[PDB]
């Protein structure tokens, strides 16, 4: 239990907004029994350069809590234990099909201003909760923006970004503007580049043959699309096992790049789909 | 009454546990064996830190003199003739209740704090001082740290040499930990990007990290162990909620 | 009075059956979000499933038809087949 | 129940039928929050 | 709440109740949608043999809620779902012996159609995932991928004996034959999305890494540049002979190549890892059941 106290008296509109906002994950860095206005939420970091991946890294470092039982200016945050059941109100604009794993993502800046809190040069920046599929999708897009923006053209950076950025998952359009192009993608691409070099050097003889053998036997239309992208074996089988194991491990590494740690596992969903129950903590 | 700790009774021949029959709280390793009568055989952390490459020659020969008999010589030969290390030996837990019979009985804790019974003198994990390092942005950041064990290999032109590291970090996230470990380990990593192609031994990575569990920041204390007068500097974690997780490899 | 009134969907390998059958859909990947209403009519496994469900469950209710004053001792339960038929009222019956 | 004919034959059966019926089980739960302070002051009953 | 009650559609035979009493502890995967019928959405019968891909099978088996049988009533199944970090008991189903401290996981059943098919209640049956150690799970994954790769391959006069040497595995003196034989397709699992995606990764890697390493080394990288020159030059010693297009590539082309090669990895996310569903603490006598702890 972490009690928050803002030291500043809030109005009835503020207590109505927090009553609307009850049962939401808020991350804290402090790990004390007491927190205040300075450490609550994500505003004490989102003034430093506003970089999405920077917020993502420190948000990985943060310690997550659940809002509970606001008694006026005092604000209970439960520290939720491992694998126990907890009720979460959602903020991500999604339809939230049950049983999927959930991660915790930096807030994608919508054009409309937030109505959560703005009080005395301090807002309540709440990070969103998303499914792991669209989380990995966003991380793919981050890595891809760096792969393209290491390459340099004039009036083509905008041509890549405006086509790529607006994505749709479960009838929801989101976008990520103003990428600073830091070297974050360069390191997290550099180990990918290393691993793709290893996939090249360690990939077996069966597999790139397996394309041509599959195509020369039979054909399918998605195989013809893969062909568009494309354009003796005398008992070496333990070597083949080892090479396929190495290629699989490189794919595990590049998957561990774009993967985000699942923070929640959904069991029951309300019909309004504002609150859902989970049984997980990392 | 109440316990809530998870233990396992253990039979192991008494030759391998030479100082670890005296100082409670040690990491233990499962070593499966193609010999069918001892299918599993249990290995001391210091016993495998013998042929770890991190350990300097003085500490290595000192604990080799703590670790010289015929049975240990044969087991070290078996470990060296194993191709890789990390899935022929394996992490198993923390020592409590040495019995020292003929074939000695060991309790071993999977989860929870390290205590036999009656909850007097709750023991702690004992790590050799050479074999750990804390790569982090700020050391001992705010509060309690997660303790991980990392196996790292090295290749000096003949064979593979394994190396045993222990990291202590405030980061819980395994992705953040492997991202700071690649920054620590990049040099020998590029050496293995050279090596793993020309190698034919069935391995696929540079090392792997696995969580032991929680510690406490104010419960880290220095000291030494001594068996037959061999003073050996150790850093003793005091109260440990043992929380094993999966192995996470990195290349 | 005619045998079939269409030899372009009643025949195996006809254009309708190949277009809307799942057994011949395996050679061509597609957007799964496009819900075909005719994908419940021409597919072999699903119409076999509906025919055997309807036949075994009309057999179930014919077992449960007679009163227990005259028939044997047996529980009576709807067996959720009606709830499986609600969505599929032209698809259990295949009737369109 | 039985209806006596009397003309050719009365159906002589006892007609006692055992009817086996199974049992379904189903539990029902509540959460029921409370409060620390509400619990402490109500419990104390100190009229100081 | 804590437990789950399933109700069978039909009554149970005497041999069927005897089968459940033989199987009174087992893992059962259930989907997230709580179906109260004991014939639907339990044991994963509705997922295999109705929608089969072997990446879909591995994905759904990863995402399903594991739940262990506890007690069989007169009509219903009592199914307790595991809490993480606590002890439970598992009766042994897999062929491979359990020893102490082993990490356990759930692989899909090697579904030959010669099995005894534990329940078979009117076109519905019960197939359980195999509780198996983790090194075995990696090994069986790699052997199945090897069979699915070399099965499409033609004109090998050694094809029957190399499929035999793939299907023969051995681990702690318990042999099993892998059912991925000469492609009867009883349950081959067909692994076509998996094999095409693996070959797209091993296909798209060298030219995307070539287009990157041909760029921006005016500073001393000297840790990736010459390293990737050696890495590319070992496998493809003769590099870029005919050139295909003679080096006229698009920024949008490299965009699409990067996006596809990063999408296929998160498609083969299912064959990426295996999670330790159980860490067995002790093994009971005669290796028929084992008390374990639950993780993930």
């Amino acid at each position: 239990t972490v009690y928050c106290t803002f030291d500043h008296k809030l109005s009835l509109s503020d207590i109505s907004t927090l009553c609307k906002l009850m049962n939401i994950v808020i991350p804290i860095p402090a790990h004390h029994h007491l927190i205040g206005s300075g450490n609550l939420g994500l505003y004490p970091i989102v003034s430093s350069n506003k970089d999405y991946v920077h917020i993502r890294n420190v948000l990985r470092t943060m310690v997550v809590t659940i809002l509970q039982k606001v008694e006026g200016n005092q604000l209970v945050l439960r520290k939720p234990m491992t694998g126990q059941q907890y009720a979460i109100k959602n903020t991500g604009p999604f339809p939230w099909e049950k049983g999927d794993t959930l991660t915790l993502i930096p807030p994608l800046s919508t054009h409309s201003e937030e109505k959560l809190l703005k009080l005395g040069d301090w807002e309540l920046t709440v990070p969103l909760v998303v499914p792991t599929a669209i989380a990995a999708e966003i991380n793919i897009r981050l890595l891809c923006i760096g792969l393209i923006a290491v390459h340099r053209e004039y009036n083509e950076m905008q041509t890549i970004i405006d086509e790529l950025c607006s994505i749709q998952y479960r009838d929801v359009l989101i976008k990520l503007p103003d990428i600073v192009n830091d070297k974050q993608s360069m390191y997290s691409m550099k180990t990918a580049c290393i691993s793709l070099s290893m996939i090249t050097a360690m990939a077996p003889d069966i597999v790139r043959t397996y394309i041509d053998r599959l195509t020369l036997e039979d054909h399918s239309m998605l195989l013809i699309k893969c062909q568009e992208l494309l354009s003796l074996h005398a008992t070496d089988i333990k070597d083949e096992l080892k090479k396929i194991k190495s290629v699989l491990t490189m794919i595990d590494q590049i998957n561990s790049l774009t993967n985000e740690k699942t923070y929640f596992v959904v069991c029951d969903v309300s019909a309004d789909n504002r609150m859902a129950t989970c049984i997980y903590k990392n | 009454r109440e316990n809530l700790r998870i233990a396992a009774r253990v039979f192991t021949p008494c030759e391998l546990l030479a100082p670890e029959l005296e100082n409670l709280g040690m990491l233990m390793y499962r070593f499966e064996t193609d010999v069918d009568n001892p299918k599993i055989l249990f290995v001391g952390l210091f016993f495998l830190c013998s042929n770890a490459f991190n350990v300097s020659a003085c500490v290595r020969t000192a604990l080799t003199t703590m670790y010289t008999n015929s049975m240990v010589d044969n087991v070290l030969s078996m470990i060296n003739t194993c191709k890789y290390l990390e899935d022929k030996v394996s992490l198993f837990g923390v020592t409590s209740l040495v019995s020292c019979g003929s074939s000695c009985l060991l309790s071993c804790v999977m989860q929870g704090n390290v205590y036999d019974a009656n909850k007097e003198n709750i023991h702690g994990l004992t790590v050799l001082k050479e074999i750990f390092l804390e790569p982090d942005w700020e050391p001992r950041q705010h509060s309690t740290q997660y303790v991980y064990v990392v196996h790292v290999y090295k290749e000096v032109l003949s064979k593979l040499q394994y190396g045993i590291y222990v990291v202590l970090t405030s980061f819980q996230n395994e992705d953040l930990v492997v991202d700071i470990l690649r920054q620590y380990f990049e040099k020998e990593r590029f050496l293995f990007l050279n090596y793993l192609i020309n190698s034919n031994t069935t391995l696929s990575y540079f090392g792997s990290v696995q969580r032991i569990g929680r510690c406490a920041t104010e419960d880290i204390k220095s000291g030494f162990l001594q068996y037959r007068g061999i003073t050996l500097p150790v850093i003793k974690l005091e109260n440990i909620f043992v929380d094993l997780s999966e192995k996470k490899v990195f290349v | 009075f005619a045998a079939t009134t269409n030899p372009w969907a009643s025949l195996p390998g006809s254009l309708g059956d190949i277009l809307y059958n799942t057994a011949h859909r395996e050679q061509l990947c597609y957007n799964p979000k496009t819900y075909s209403p005719n994908a419940q009519f021409f597919t072999e496994s699903d119409i076999l499933k509906t025919n055997k469900m309807m036949y075994k469950v009309i057999n179930e209710y014919c077992m449960k038809s007679n009163s227990c004053l005259n028939s044997d001792s047996e529980i009576q339960y709807s067996c959720s087949e009606g709830t499986d038929s609600f969505v599929s009222r032209p698809c259990q019956f295949l009737q369109n | 129940p039985r209806v006596a004919t009397g003309n050719d034959v009365t159906a002589p059966k006892e007609t006692t039928i055992m009817v086996a019926k199974h049992s379904e089980k189903h539990p029902i739960n509540i959460s029921f929050d409370l409060s620390a302070a509400c619990l402490e002051h109500l419990e104390n009953t100190f009229k100081n």
